[PDB]
C-alpha cells in the first residue's frame, strides 16, 4: 500500500508510548546421521558379485569416509551449538521474578517430562511390508545422536536460569548476582531509554511480558506451518532414501534387476557384460546420494554457524545490529530445543502513537549558538523543551546538557529564546 | 582398514563372520519324462509353409537321454539361456516347432535374416528366447514332396502362419486362370536326389520357445530334494530362483496360484516351496550393524563388540553361535559380567562404571567409552555416561 | 541463431517473478523513506525529521559533535554533490567496473551452450545420430550403440547439474550478504570497521 | 524413450533440483529488496 508524506523542513515526529513483541525464529542445526554397506547394497548376497566388485577399487572407502565425516560434523554441530557453558545452574523453584513469569520457558517440576511446555508444544507439532526394514535389508542404517534430548534440554535450563539470576554476566567469566528488574533497567539504558521508565511503569511492562508470551504460545498453537523449515530438512533426507531403494528396481539395459536371474541362465562371457551395466548404474546411483548429501550438509553447516554467533550475541548480551536480534531495538532472547533445531524468542521493544511539534537545531543565547548533547528541542506551542529520540519525556533547558560553540551567524534554523 | 596398525576409537566392520554350510534343493515331485520321441524320433514332418506347433506340459527333461542311439546335431544354438544350465531351471511354458528345409537355409532360422525362409516362410522375433537345434536326414528324405513358397507380396509377421494356394500376378492383384507369362504359381519343390550336392540335402529344424514367469511350473529338470532347515544361515534353491538366507515359517497370503513375493526394491523374502504349499518368509543372513570399540594396537588387543538395535536377549539369535569359531563365543551368548544394554544397542566386553567422566570414544545415546584398569590390577575397557558438566 | 538450438534441444529460460519496473519501486520507495525520515522505519512506525537532523545524528554516531555539520553545511552539500557527479563520471569512463555481474551473465551462458555443442559427440559410438543407428543396424547390435551415447548424455546433464547447484549454493551466501548489508547500512548506521 | 525409461527415476531428480534452484532465485530477490510493506511517493522536489 502506498502511504505517501512530502516532506517537513520544520517538524519533528516523536512516538509516546511502546509495546513489548515477542518474534520466533527457527533456525535447523543438525541432520540424520547415515551409513551404508556397500557390499550388501550393491552385491547382497552373492558372492561373485563381491568378487568382480572388488576390482572397482577404493570407491567404496572413499565413499564411507565421507559419510564418516558427515556423521562427525553433525555432532560437532550440536555440541559448538548448545554447550556455549561450563557449569549446570539449577532451575530455581520460585519461577516469578518481581512479576515477570518464565512459568513456560522453565521445566515445571510437577510434570515428569522435565521440559518446559512450550518445548512439549514444539516436539509434539514435528512428526516424521514397511519403509524401514527395506533398508536395512539392502545396508543402509540410521546412527543415534550422541546427545540425547534430556541434555539438550538440561542446557536449555542451565542457559535460562543463569541469564535470569545473574544477567549475561556468565558468558565473559564467573557469573554475578543480580535481581531481573536491575537487568531489565540495563537493558532498556542500552537502547537510549532512561531506565526510569521501566520503574515507573513497572507492572504494565510486566502484564504487557507475560500477555506477549501466553499469545506466542496460542499462535504456536493454532498455524501449523510456522515450524516447516525444521520439517522439510526431515522430508528431504527420508525421501532421499526411500528413492535409492526404488532404483534397485530398475535395470539400466539388462536383462533384468535380479542378480540371481541373471547367474541362474547366462554363462559367463554375457553374464559380465550384463552384470557390468548394473553395478555402473548402483554405483553412479550411490555417488550422486552422496554428493547431495555433501551439499546439503555444507548449507546446514553454515545454518548452524548462524545459529551459534545468534546464540553467542543474543542470548549472552545484547546486540545493536540492526534487524539481527529481532524487529524492533533488542531487549533480549532466549533458546527452545526443537527436533534437529533451535527456535529462538526474540523480546524487543516497539514504538507506537507518536505526536508531532515545531523544531530549530540550535538556541541563540548572548550571541552564541547552544546546540544538543544528546536530545532534540521541540516546541509544545509555548515552551521549547529538549526531549530523547526513542521516548517522549521533555527536560527543561539548562546549561548541563546542552553545548556551546561558536557564534549565531552562520547558523541556519536558530530560533530567538532565552535560559 | 587394510592395515596393520589400528588408532583408538569405534569402526564400522562388515561380515567376514558367517558363511553358508548347507544346501537345501526342494523342486516339485513328478516323474513322467517327457515325450522326445514323436518329436526327434518321429516319422514325418510338415512343409516350412505349413510348420506345425505343440505344448509340452507335465513332464521332466534331462538331455542326457538324447546321448544314447540318437544322432548327433549339426547345429544347436541357444540365445536367452545358456546350455549348461539347462539341467537346473524350470519353466512355465515351452513350445515346439519342427519344420524341414535345405541344408544352405538352415543359417536363416535366426533372428534378423533376410530371404526366402525369413521373409515368406517363417520369421523369429528379434527378442527370442529359446534355443534352435538343427541336423541332417538325407537317408530318410526323399521325393519331391516339400514345398516352400517363392513368391509373395509382403512379408510375414512372427509366429505367423500362410497356407494359401492362390494364383500371383506381377503387376498387381489377382489372376484366374494359369498360362498367361504374367502369372506364376506361388509354390515351389525342394528337388532331393540321391547324388545332389551338400547344402541341396534335407535338414530337420525344431525350435524350442520358453517362457518363465510367477506362474507353476511345468517342465522341471532333474534334482533331488534335501528338506528344511531353518534358522541356520543356508543355501537355498527352490524352483529356479537361488540365493542365500535364513527361512523361517510365515502367515502371508498369496493370490491363489503364485510362487513368490517381492518389494519394492526386488527382494524375494517368501517361497511357495512345493510338496508342502506353505509359505516361509526370507531373512538375510546377517543385517543391522556391528561396530568394534578398541583402545590402539601399540596400547592393547582387547576390544568390545556393540551390535546396534539389538536387545540383549536375541543376541544368539541374531549372531549364529553354533556357527562361528570358539574366539567369538566368548562374546555372543554368555555373560562374565560383560553384557550390557544402552540405548544404542547391546554392548559386550566391557564392564559398567558410575562415575562420570567426559567423552573419549563415543559409542552413543549419552554413553561414552575408555580404556583402563580396575580393582583387580587388569586392563580393561570401560563405559559410562557421558557428564555435560 | 545459438538459441534456437537451445530451444529445440529442451533448455528453457523462464522470466523472473519481479520486473524490473516493481525493483525501481522498491529502490526508490527506499531512497524516498530514508530521505524525509531517517531509519526510523526500520523499528517501526516510519517518523519524519529533516535530512540535515539526520545526517548530524550520524555525525553523532561516529564520535564527532554535530556542530560540524552546523558551521559548514554548504561544504559538506557541495561536497556531496561533487562526490556523486564524479562517481556518474567514473561509472561513464571506467568498462571494468560491473565485471562480477558480468561473469554472472557470460558464464551462465557459456555453460548452455557447452551443452549443446556435446551433443555431436558421439561416446564411442558409430555415429553421433540416433536415426543413423536406428537405420542401418537390428536390436543384437543398436542396443550396445544406443547404450553409450544415452549413458553419456546422462553423464553430462548430470555434471552441468553439479556445477549449478555448487554455483546456486556460491550465489546463496552472496545474497545473504547482500540482505544483511541492505539490514545494516541502509536502515542503519553500522561500527563495524570496513 | 521407451528404452530411457528403463533408467529409473534420473530425470525427475533433475528436475526437482532446477525447480528448487529457481524457487531459490526468488527468493533471494526478494529476501534482498522486499523489505518494506509501504511504498513512500516521490517528493516533488529533489533538494533538501
Ligand atoms: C494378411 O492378409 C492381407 C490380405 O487379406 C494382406 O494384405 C495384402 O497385402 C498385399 C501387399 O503385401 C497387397 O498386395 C498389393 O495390393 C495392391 C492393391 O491391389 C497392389 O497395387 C500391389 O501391387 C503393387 O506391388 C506389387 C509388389 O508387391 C507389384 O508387383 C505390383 O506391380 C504393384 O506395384 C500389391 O498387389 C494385397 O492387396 C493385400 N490384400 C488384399 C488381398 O487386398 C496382408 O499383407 C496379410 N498380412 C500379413 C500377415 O502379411
Ligand atoms: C501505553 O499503552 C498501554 C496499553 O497498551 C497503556 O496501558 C494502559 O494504561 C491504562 C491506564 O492509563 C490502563 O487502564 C490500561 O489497562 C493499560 N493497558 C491495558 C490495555 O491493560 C499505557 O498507559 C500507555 N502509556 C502511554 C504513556 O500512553
Ligand atoms: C540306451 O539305448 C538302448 C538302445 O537299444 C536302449 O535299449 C533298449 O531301450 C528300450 C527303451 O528304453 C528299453 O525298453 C529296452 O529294455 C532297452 N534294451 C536294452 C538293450 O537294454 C537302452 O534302454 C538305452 N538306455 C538308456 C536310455 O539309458
Ligand atoms: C523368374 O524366373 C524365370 C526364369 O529365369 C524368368 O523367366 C520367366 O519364366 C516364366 C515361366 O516360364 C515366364 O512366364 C516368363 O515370361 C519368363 N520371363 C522372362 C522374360 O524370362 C522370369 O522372368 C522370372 N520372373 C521374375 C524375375 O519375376
Ligand atoms: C508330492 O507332493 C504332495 C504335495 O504337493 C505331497 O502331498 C502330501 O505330502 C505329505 C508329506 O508328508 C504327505 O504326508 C501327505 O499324505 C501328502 N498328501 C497327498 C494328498 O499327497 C505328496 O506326499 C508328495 N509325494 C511325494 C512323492 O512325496
Ligand atoms: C542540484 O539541484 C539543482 C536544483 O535545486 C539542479 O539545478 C538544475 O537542475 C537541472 C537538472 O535537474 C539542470 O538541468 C539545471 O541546469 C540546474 N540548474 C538550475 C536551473 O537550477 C542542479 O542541476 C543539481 N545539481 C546536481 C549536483 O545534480
Ligand atoms: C523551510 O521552508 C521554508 C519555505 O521554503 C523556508 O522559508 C525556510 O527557511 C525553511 N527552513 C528550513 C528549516 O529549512
Ligand atoms: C506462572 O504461570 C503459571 C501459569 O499461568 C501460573 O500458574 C503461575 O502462578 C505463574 N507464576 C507466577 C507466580 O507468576
Ligand atoms: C500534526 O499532524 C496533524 C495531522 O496532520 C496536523 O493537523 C497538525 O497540524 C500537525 N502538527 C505539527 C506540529 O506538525
Ligand atoms: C504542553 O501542552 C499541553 C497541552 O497539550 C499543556 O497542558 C502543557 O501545559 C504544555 N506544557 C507546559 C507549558 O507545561
Ligand atoms: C527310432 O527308434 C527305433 C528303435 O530304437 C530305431 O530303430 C530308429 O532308428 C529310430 N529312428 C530315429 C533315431 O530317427
Ligand atoms: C528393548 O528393551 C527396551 C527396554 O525394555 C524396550 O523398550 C524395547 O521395546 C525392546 N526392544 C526389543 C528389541 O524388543
Amino acid at each position: 500500500e502506498d502511504q505517501s508524506v512530502a516532506y517537513s523542513n520544520n517538524s519533528i515526529a516523536i512516538p509516546t508510548n511502546f509495546s513489548i513483541s515477542v518474534t520466533t525464529e527457527v533456525l535447523p542445526v543438525s541432520m540424520t546421521k547415515t551409513s551404508v554397506d556397500c557390499n550388501m547394497y550393491i552385491c547382497g548376497d552373492s558372492t561373485e558379485c563381491s568378487n568382480l566388485l572388488l576390482q572397482y577399487g577404493s570407491f567404496c572407502t572413499q565413499l564411507n569416509r565421507a559419510l564418516s565425516g558427515i556423521a562427525v560434523e553433525q555432532d560437532r554441530n550440536t555440541r559448538d551449538v548448545f554447550a556455549q557453558t561450563k557449569t549446570i545452574y539449577k532451575t530455581p523453584n520460585i519461577k516469578d521474578f518481581g512479576g515477570f513469569n518464565f512459568s513456560q520457558i522453565l521445566p515445571d517440576p510437577g510434570k515428569p517430562s522435565q521440559r518446559s511446555p512450550i518445548e512439549d508444544l514444539l516436539y509434539n507439532k514435528v512428526t516424521l511390508r514397511d519403509l524401514i526394514c527395506a533398508q536395512k535389508f539392502n545396508g543402509l542404517t540410521v546412527l543415534p545422536p550422541l546427545l540425547t534430548d534430556d541434555m539438550i534440554a538440561a542446557y536449555t535450563a542451565a542457559l535460562i536460569s543463569g541469564t535470569a539470576t545473574a544477567g549475561y554476566t556468565f558468558g565473559a567469566g564467573p557469573a554475578l548476582q543480580i535481581p531481573f528488574p536491575m537487568q531489565m533497567a540495563y537493558r532498556f539504558n542500552g537502547i537510549g531509554v532512561t531506565q526510569n521508565v521501566l520503574y515507573e511503569n513497572q507492572k504494565q511492562i510486566a502484564n504487557q511480558f507475560n500477555k506477549a508470551i501466553s499469545q506466542i504460545q496460542d499462535s504456536l498453537t493454532t498455524t501449523p506451518t510456522a515450524l516447516g523449515k525444521l520439517q522439510d530438512v526431515i522430508n528431504q533426507n527420508a525421501a532421499a532414501l526411500n528413492t535409492l531403494v526404488k532404483q534397485l528396481s530398475s535395470n539400466f539395459g539388462a536383462i533384468s534387476s535380479v542378480l540371481n536371474d541373471i547367474l541362474s541362465r547366462l554363462d559367463p562371457p554375457e553374464a559380465e557384460v550384463q552384470i557390468d551395466r548394473l553395478i555402473t548404474g548402483r554405483l553412479q546411483s550411490l555417488q550422486t546420494y552422496v554428493t547431495q548429501q555433501l551439499i546439503r550438509a555444507a548449507e546446514i553447516r553454515a545454518s548452524a554457524n548462524l545459529a551459534a554467533t545468534k546464540m553467542s550475541e543474543c542470548v549472552l548480551g545484547q546486540s545493536k545490529r540492526v534487524d539481527f536480534c529481532g524487529k524492533g531495538y533488542h531487549l533480549m532472547s532466549f533458546p527452545q530445543a526443537a527436533p534437529h533445531g533451535v527456535v529462538f524468542l526474540h523480546v524487543t521493544y516497539v514504538p507506537s502513537e507518536q505526536k508531532n511539534f515545531t523544531t530549530a537545531p540550535a538556541i541563540c543565547h548572548n550571541g552564541k549558538a547552544y546546540f544538543p548533547k544528546e536530545g532534540v528541542f521541540v516546541m509544545n506551542g509555548t515552551h521549547w523543551f529538549i526531549t530523547q529520540r526513542n521516548f517522549y519525556s521533555p527536560q527543561v533547558i539548562t546549561t548541563d546538557n546542552t553545548f556551546e560553540s561558536g557564534t549565531c551567524d552562520v547558523v541556519i534554523g536558530i530560533v530567538n529564546n532565552t535560559v | 582398514t587394510k592395515s596393520f596398525s589400528v588408532e583408538k576409537g569405534i569402526y564400522q566392520t562388515s561380515n567376514f563372520r558367517v558363511s553358508p554350510s548347507t544346501e537345501v534343493v526342494r523342486f516339485p515331485n513328478i516323474t513322467n519324462l517327457c515325450p522326445f520321441g514323436q518329436v526327434f524320433n518321429a516319422s514325418t514332418f510338415p512343409s516350412v509353409y505349413a510348420w506345425g506347433r505343440m505344448r509340452i506340459s507335465d513332464c521332466v527333461a534331462d538331455y542326457s537321454v538324447l546321448y544314447n542311439s540318437t544322432s548327433s546335431f549339426s547345429t544347436f544354438k541357444c540365445y536367452g539361456v545358456s546350455p549348461t544350465k539347462l539341467n537346473d531351471l524350470c519353466f512355465s511354458s515351452v513350445y515346439a516347432d519342427y519344420f524341414v528345409v535345405k541344408g544352405d537355409d538352415v543359417r536363416q532360422i535366426a533372428p534378423a535374416q533376410t530371404g526366402v525362409i525369413a521373409d515368406y516362410n517363417y520369421k523369429l522375433p528379434d527378442d527370442f528366447t529359446g534355443c534352435v537345434l538343427a541336423w541332417n536326414t538325407k537317408s530318410i528324405d526323399k521325393g519331391q514332396g516339400f514345398y516352400y513358397r517363392l513368391f509373395r507380396h509382403g512379408k510375414i509377421k512372427p509366429y505367423e502362419r500362410d497356407t494359401s494356394n492362390v494364383p500371383y500376378n506381377a503387376q498387381g492383384g489377382t489372376c484366374t486362370d494359369t498360362s498367361q507369362l504374367n502369372c506364376y504359381q506361388p509354390l515351389k519343390s525342394y528337388d532331393f536326389t540321391d547324388t545332389v550336392g551338400v547344402g541341396y540335402q534335407p535338414y530337420r529344424v525344431v525350435v524350442l520357445s520358453f517362457e518363465l514367469l510367477n506362474a507353476p511350473a511345468t517342465v522341471c529338470g532333474p534334482k533331488q530334494s534335501t528338506e528344511l532347515v531353518k534358522n541356520k544361515c543356508v543355501n537355498f534353491n527352490f524352483n529356479g530362483l537361488t540365493g542365500t538366507g535364513v527361512l523361517t515359517e510365515s502367515t502371508k497370503r498369496f493370490q491363489s496360484f503364485q510362487q513368490f513375493g517381492r518389494d519394492i526394491s526386488d527382494f524375494t523374502d517368501s517361497v511357495r516351496d512345493p510338496k508342502t504349499l506353505e509359505i516361509l518368509d526370507i531373512s538375510p543372513c546377517s543385517y543391522g550393524g556391528v561396530s568394534v570399540i578398541t583402545p590402539g594396537t601399540n596400547a592393547s588387543n582387547v576390544v568390545a563388540v556393540l551390535y546396534q538395535d539389538v536387545n540383549c536377549t536375541d543376541v544368539p539369535t541374531m549372531l549364529h553361535t553354533e556357527q562361528v569359531a570358539h574366539d567369538w563365543r566368548v562374546y555372543a551368548v554368555n555373560t562374565d559380567g560383560n553384557m550390557f544394554q544402552t540405548q544404542a544397542g547391546c554392548l559386550v566386553g566391557a564392564t559398567y562404571e558410575n562415575t562420570s567422566y567426559e567423552c573419549d570414544i563415543p559409542i552413543g545415546a549419552g554413553v561414552c567409552a575408555k580404556f583402563g584398569s580396575t580393582k583387580t590390577r587388569q586392563q580393561s575397557i570401560l563405559a559410562y555416561t557421558m557428564s555435560i558438566g
